[PDB]
């Protein structure tokens, strides 16, 4: 009278990497393109 | 020196000239002289294809000097300045101009200061400019 297994419940997909900082990054590039050519006109 | 030069058949100087005038006589709170010349300089540049861009920034001056007369009769000559050069809608400060109005409209100083605080950001502020938005803001 031991509790036989069970299953696996299921795999609920979760990712996450490294995009915080690198799109933070990515776009402080774009608003300085953005002043540049602002002050061009 | 501009009645002069008008004599003289010279021009491309009267009309800077005149401009300069216009930026001196504001500042001494004379809206209807500023006025006047603003928009006479607007007109005779805007059939001219290098200066026609730039009139923008004319129709802007003479908006911002017509802003302190009334908010009613500003709107209207928003529109009307509108109305006559469609594409000055292109240029931001038509859009910055309505923010700020709508700001007022309920003496919401928060919006127009972080319109004002925007617009400086993104490009500096002429001190003549930043002068006249100071005294919009005292209204």
């Amino acid at each position: 009278s031991m509790a036989e297994d069970a299953d696996m419940r299921n795999e609920l997909e979760e990712m996450q990497r490294r995009a915080d900082q690198l799109a933070d990054e990515s776009l402080e590039s774009t608003r300085r393109m953005l002043q540049l050519v602002e002050e061009s006109k | 020196s501009a009645d002069y030069y008008k004599g003289e058949e010279s021009n491309s100087s009267a009309n800077k000239c005149l401009l300069k005038v216009a930026g001196y006589a504001a500042q001494l709170e004379q809206y209807q002289k500023a006025i006047d010349i603003y928009e006479q300089v607007g007109t005779s540049a805007m059939d001219s294809p290098l200066l026609k861009y730039s009139a923008k920034d004319y129709f802007f001056k003479a908006a911002l000097c017509h802003f302190c007369i009334d908010m009613l009769n500003a709107k209207l000559a928003v529109q009307k300045y509108e109305e006559l050069f469609p594409a000055f809608s292109d240029s931001r400060e038509c859009k910055l101009m309505k923010k700020l109005l709508e700001a007022h409209e309920e003496q919401n100083v928060d919006s127009y200061t972080e319109s004002v605080k925007e617009y400086d950001s993104i490009s500096r502020l002429d001190q003549w400019l930043t002068t006249m938005l100071l005294r919009i803001k005292k209204t």
